[PDB]
């Protein structure tokens, strides 16, 4: 017979840098009722950037 | 057998006059809207399912 014995060791090191860029858009429409009848209409817009 | 709701004239659904025999709006006129969803109004009258 051959009989074996094989032991290691590893080290690593690993660096990641990102870089992100989001865009956000919408609408929302609200309709109601607070003494009389109300409405309204919001339009967003947002710009993200994150490292 | 119930009241869905009670209604009383907003204070620009006051008829200033009203003769014997005669109508407010009068003959030949368009009728008045019974809550014209305004900043005056109150909410619209609901039913059931059952009603």
């Amino acid at each position: 017979e051959h009989a074996s014995t094989d032991q290691g060791k590893t080290v690593s090191r690993a660096t990641t840098n990102s870089k992100t860029e989001s865009n956000t858009a919408g609408v929302s429409v609200n309709v109601g009722y607070q003494n009389g009848f109300t409405a309204n209409v919001t339009t967003n817009y947002s710009h993200t950037t994150d490292n | 057998g119930d009241t869905l709701s009670t209604i009383k004239a907003q204070e620009n659904q006051i008829g200033n006059n009203l003769s014997p025999g005669d109508t407010y709006p009068k003959k030949g006129l368009s009728p008045l809207a019974l809550n014209t969803m305004d900043q005056f109004s109150s909410r619209l009258i609901p039913i059931n399912y059952d009603q």
